[PDB]
């Protein structure tokens, strides 16, 4: 009851740290994208 | 002796035309909707020459043997060309089948699709918004570096979900039927085509169509992740991260068997190379030696 919350905010810490590094992933691979779209229209929209 | 002279000579001829038919182009493709094993054959214009299929394979005809048998091949790497049993054919054994089934108290086999798939990408929400729209250009980049010289990309601005016979046969439908054939005929060259279809948001949206795509889900597996990255391009596109959420949710909803290629690898490198590992076998597959 108590415990199940201490558990469940290193579960969230943990889930956190993943949310990071997969954002970090999809923001480099957008940021292609803006590159080519920079390259071809000289927009980054 | 009297028949295996006969025999010969029939064989003989058989053999001829699938030589002659290597060399010719495909006429059209077909995509089965019933299995067929050439297991107990014994009417195969050339002996173990019959070719097998399971349900929803893909086949090339050139040409045509008779009334029981086409000529093609396969598409499948290492496939060659042989005799494929003719629709009425395949008939005959499905009422067979029927007749043996019954005695326990105790749809075409064929559609006509185009000779390449054309590629559709779906995800990771609604195109029209630029995390979607973004993300999908830059697989659409790689492929044409990736497959410079092997592949059509095409954009397809109308909404070819609409091509399914409960409307066509009861966007404007001339122009969704004109670009169903645009699509056909591009696929003719053999080389990969890639469509850019604005309107399709799901795989269900093509099922009832004859395109068979090859549906490719660009996939954020976490909805966080998603939300940040919307509000990540400013105030315009974070004011429409609900609608761009629920369309997400939707397609995660559905059975990865809608799919033919999942990319939820969060590193672009790691999505392209996945997929072009997958066209690259595909292009082996219709191409043989």
């Amino acid at each position: 009851r108590e415990r199940v919350e201490n558990r469940r905010a290193f579960l969230k810490l943990r889930r956190q740290q993943q949310i990071e590094r997969e954002l970090n992933g999809y923001l480099e691979w957008i940021f292609k994208a803006e590159e080519v779209m920079l390259a071809e229209e000289d927009k980054n929209a | 002796e009297d028949r295996e002279a006969v025999r010969r000579e029939a064989e003989r001829q058989a053999q001829a035309q699938l030589e002659k038919a290597k060399t010719k182009p495909v006429a059209f493709a077909v995509r089965t909707n019933v299995s067929y094993s050439a297991a107990h054959e014994d009417d195969v214009p050339v002996p173990g020459m019959a070719i097998s299929f399971e349900a929803k394979d893909f086949l090339h005809v050139k040409e045509k043997f008779n009334n029981d048998w086409w000529i093609g091949r396969l598409v499948k790497e290492g496939c060659e060309i042989g005799f494929i049993p003719s629709p009425v054919k395949l008939e005959n054994m499905r009422l067979q089948h029927e007749q043996r089934a019954k005695e326990f108290k105790l749809t075409p086999p064929y559609d006509v699709v185009p000779s390449m798939r054309p590629v559709v990408l779906v995800g990771p929400s609604l195109k029209g918004y630029e995390v979607t729209d973004m993300m999908q250009k830059a697989l659409f980049d790689f492929l044409k570096h990736r497959f410079e010289g092997r592949i059509s990309i095409t954009r397809v601005t109308a909404d070819i979900s609409l091509a399914k016979r409960s409307v066509l046969n009861n966007s404007s439908l001339a122009e969704v039927q004109s670009e169903i054939e645009r699509i056909f005929e591009l696929a003719r060259t053999l080389q990969l085509v890639v469509l850019d279809a604005d309107t399709i948001n799901h795989p269900a949206q093509l099922s009832k169509t004859s395109l068979a795509p090859i549906v490719v889900y660009v996939k954020i597996s976490s909805p966080k992740v998603l939300q940040r990255l919307i509000k990540s391009r400013g105030k315009s596109q974070a004011k429409h991260l609900n609608v761009q959420m629920v369309a997400a949710d939707k397609l995660a909803q559905c059975p990865p068997e809608l799919f033919d290629v999942i990319l939820d690898e969060n590193q672009l490198e790691d999505a392209c190379e996945h997929l072009a590992d997958y066209l690259e076998a595909y292009w082996k597959a219709t191409h043989p030696p």
